């Protein structure tokens, strides 16, 4: 089916440039155009400029003239996009898409990307263990950059009743929490483990929630 | 009107979403101004209306600005600036 | 640039209601040769990319359930959703494809509308690890509750303290349409060591008294 492929996430210092691919599979990729949208985390969309596969035509947002370049590479049936001149304006996911007639009838997944000069920082995770047929236990994980973390419980084979919570950002760090609740019966006894990796600290910590 | 010299930045192609677009440099003086333009059909007979950019303008010298126009389908004749300073695009339109 | 405008900014609506969804242009995108509005819809779930809906304001896109479907014309687009579903919350956007650059309208955030749910109030003490570095987090999970709007209050001794207090939010669950908020005190353990009760609060639609969860340092 049809399916365009990005990266998650870059991390960037300001300054600096990026450059994202968008690989395409599913269809025949000299038949669309593909456009990048951008998306602020609590904003809206916004067109960046599209491309068309075999002519080679290029339109741009004047918004992002002297910022983004949108280039190709028909072998790998790949679209590129590079943003100049980065600032923390820049901060933000961005989406490829296919474009049928100006529709944008399928999306990429996205990639995000941070532009700061804040150091990277690996998270620190502590077991939130309690102080009756369910029990709710948890994982704090504080002081991170940049996003994101992933959060798993025992390596995702625990996934019901799960509330992972979006981080929040003070001074320069992130912190987010996340729970699971299990059957009171069968923990301790059934280990429960909180998994958190860090990409951008190429760190992953392992905390087994013990019994206070 | 905008009366200076008019030059091709990009040459026009398909957009899209079924229109077509030019890129001009304006290459003289008096902008900002509006820009001379005007499509004729293969009988060099005015097509009407097909100009769906906003009334486009030229900032300053040596200033790109796009134009956007829904040709006619077979051969068509776009006519940029005015005079002998005039640039004359020809376009074909295929059904699909 | 062409401006797109949609209102309202936010609504709710229940599981089986119908609702509309109004996107209005700055200028006409209709193109008088073939009659086609360039007007789309597109769904946008939380933590998701944008899928398309409709297309050319009155056309739905391959896959899309026909409870969902595009009407209007000129500047004015609407899009309705009748016998809502509990997997349809989701940020709603219009966008135009008249000329470029192609430009979006604010979006819809379509909450979802079910039976009322007190949250599940869980304290939690802070890590021996945390200690250890200094540091004194007590953190509390409200898991579950049906109106987002809830009120966390935390008492030290019995004495509130906004002070230190960071607050996160879930999007609505997609299946059961709650909520779930998790509420952290960050104390130094300094101060975390000098008093001995810690409590939670959660004010919400569904009680009068608040849900109140304690525990004492001892
Ligand atoms: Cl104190
Ligand atoms: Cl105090
Ligand atoms: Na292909
Ligand atoms: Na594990
Ligand atoms: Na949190
Ligand atoms: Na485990
Ligand atoms: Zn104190």
């Amino acid at each position: 089916q049809v399916q365009l492929q990005q990266p998650g996430a870059e991390f960037v210092k300001p300054g600096a440039s990026v450059k994202m691919s968008c690989k395409a599979s599913g269809y025949t990729f000299t038949s669309y155009w593909i456009n990048w949208v951008k998306q602020r985390p609590g904003q809206g969309l916004e067109w960046i400029g599209d491309i068309y596969p075999g002519r080679g035509t290029t339109n741009y947002n004047e918004n992002f003239k002297s910022k983004a370049t949108l280039t190709l590479d028909t072998s790998s049936s790949t679209a590129y996009m590079q943003l100049s001149s980065l600032t923390s304006e820049d901060s933000a996911v961005y989406y490829c898409s296919r474009g049928s007639k100006g529709a944008m009838d399928y999306w990429g997944q996205g990639t995000s990307v941070t532009v700061s000069s804040a150091k990277t920082t690996p998270p620190s995770v502590y077991p939130l263990a309690p102080g009756s047929s369910m029990v709710t236990l948890g994982c704090l994980v504080k002081g991170y950059f940049p996003e994101p973390v992933t959060l798993t419980w025992n390596s995702g084979s625990l996934s019901s009743g799960v509330h992972t919570f979006p981080a929040v950002l003070q001074s320069d760090l992130y912190t987010l929490s996340s729970s699971v609740t299990v059957t009171s019966s069968t923990w301790p006894s059934q280990t429960i483990t909180c998994n958190v990796a860090h990409p951008a600290s190429s760190t992953k910590v392992d905390k087994k929630i013990v019994p206070r | 009107m905008c009366s200076g010299k008019f030059s091709i930045d990009k040459e026009m192609a398909e957009t899209q979403h079924g229109t077509t677009v030019v890129k001009v440099k304006y290459e003289g003086a008096g902008a900002p101004c509006k820009v001379p333009i005007e499509i004729r059909d293969v009988n060099k007979e005015k097509v009407v209306g097909r100009i769906i950019s906003s009334t486009p303008f030229a900032e300053y010298t040596n200033s790109v600005t796009n134009i956007e126009l829904e040709p006619p389908f077979g051969d068509s004749y776009i006519v940029i600036g005015v005079g002998d300073s005039a640039l004359t695009l020809h376009w074909f339109r295929k059904h699909h | 640039d062409i401006v797109m405008s949609q209102s309202p900014s936010s609504l709710a609506v229940s599981v089986g209601e119908k609702v509309t969804l109004s996107c209005k242009s700055s200028q006409s995108l209709l193109y008088s040769s073939n009659q086609k509005n360039h007007l789309a819809w597109y769904q946008q779930k939380p933590g998701q990319s944008p899928k398309l809906l409709i297309y050319w304001a009155s056309t739905r896109e391959s896959g899309v359930p026909d409870r969902f479907t595009g009407s209007g014309s000129g500047t004015d687009f609407t899009l309705t959703i009748n016998s809502v579903k509990a997997e349809d919350l989701a940020v709603y956007y219009c966008q135009h494809f008249y000329i470029y650059p192609y430009t979006f309208g604010g979006g819809t955030k379509l909450e979802i509308k079910r039976a009322d749910a007190a949250p599940t109030v869980s304290i939690f003490p802070p890590s021996s690890e945390q200690l250890t570095s200094g540091g004194a987090s007590v953190v509390c999970f409200l898991n579950n509750f049906a109106p987002k709007d809830i009120n966390v209050k935390w008492k030290i001794d019995g004495s509130e303290r906004q002070n230190g207090v960071l607050n996160s939010w879930t999007d609505q669950d997609s299946k059961d349409s709650t909520y779930s908020m998790s509420s952290t005190l960050t104390l130094t353990k300094d101060e975390y060591e000098r008093h001995n009760s810690y409590t939670c609060e959660a004010t919400h639609k569904t009680s009068t008294s608040p849900i109140v969860k304690s525990f004492n340092r001892n």
